[PDB]
């Protein structure tokens, strides 16, 4: 009934990593590491644009008098950009850029909370001098796939018709794959060695989720406790 | 007779839902049943879905 444990989460890149676990029993690290998976693919609290109220856009069926890529194809770079937040859940930015040249992601009125994991993501492609287009941007934060059309419902009656919403997928993790394997230790005919290979979009930190993770496992460990 | 007409353009987006027919094209038809999440999907050694 030996406790588990985990080891360093070995960083090979940022984007990716592995942590490798040691301490576990036959049967348990596989069902187990397949169980964690759909955890750390549903219950995770990710970030994605909302609600991006453009300058002179009314509809995303427009284009900008002064970029070369259209309003619609804008707002999916914009789910293309992996944003971290610290303090607060939601935040309200402002991209200014004038000048031609692949818009980077770093022009935008940048507060202490908001995090870009790579400020080199071209959202938009301005092509003239004295075009300089402004979006406040509203992310917030949530866990699983939850779309703009469900969220209409309620509405609140979102008069103002500039405002321009997008479907908000908040979730961090990738691609989840997990290598189980004899563990070699000394006292025992064999273990089970979870190395959890794991890629991220790169927003929300690995242990912080795992232990995060484990917690919500916590939450559906209560009622089975519970008889 | 009608002096004034005035036609409106809507815009609508459509997307892919369970129970929207798709093929391909070697004459291989049928309709989707139930779009189930990438967390149901029978992944390879390398972990990619």
């Amino acid at each position: 009934f030996l406790k588990p444990r985990l080891v360093d989460i070995e960083q090979v890149s940022s984007t990716h990593a592995k942590v490798t676990l040691e301490p576990l029993e036959r049967g348990f690290g596989h069902t187990l590491g397949n169980a964690l998976r759909r955890i750390l693919l549903s219950s995770m609290p990710g970030c994605a644009v909302t609600e991006v109220e453009i300058d002179g856009v009314l509809h995303e069926y427009s284009t900008k008098e002064g970029v070369q890529e259209d309003i619609l194809e804008i707002l999916l770079n914009l789910k293309g950009l992996a944003v971290r937040v610290q303090g607060k859940d939601e935040v309200i930015l402002t991209l200014n850029k004038s000048g031609i040249g692949p818009v980077t992601a770093a022009d935008i009125t940048h507060d202490g909370d908001v995090e870009i994991v790579k400020p080199q993501h071209v959202i938009c492609h301005l092509t003239d001098e004295n075009a300089s287009i402004s979006m406040r941007i509203k992310v917030q934060r949530g866990r699983g796939y939850v779309p703009a059309s469900t969220r209409i419902h309620s509405e609140e009656d979102e008069r103002p018709i500039g405002r321009l919403l997008v479907d908000a997928c908040y979730s961090p993790v990738e691609r989840i794959a997990y290598n189980v394997e004899a563990a070699r230790v000394e006292q025992r005919t064999d273990l089970d060695k979870l190395v959890i290979e794991m890629e991220t979009n790169g927003t929300i930190d690995p242990e912080e989720a795992i232990r995060r993770a484990a917690t919500i496992l916590a939450e559906q460990l209560e009622a089975f406790v519970d008889l | 007779g009608v002096l004034k007409i005035v036609k409106v353009y809507l815009a609508v987006k459509r997307r892919i839902q369970p129970g929207d027919k798709m093929a391909g094209r070697h004459g291989n038809k049928g309709v989707i049943s139930k779009i189930n999440p990438i967390e149901d999907m029978p992944y390879d050694e390398n972990g990619t879905p």
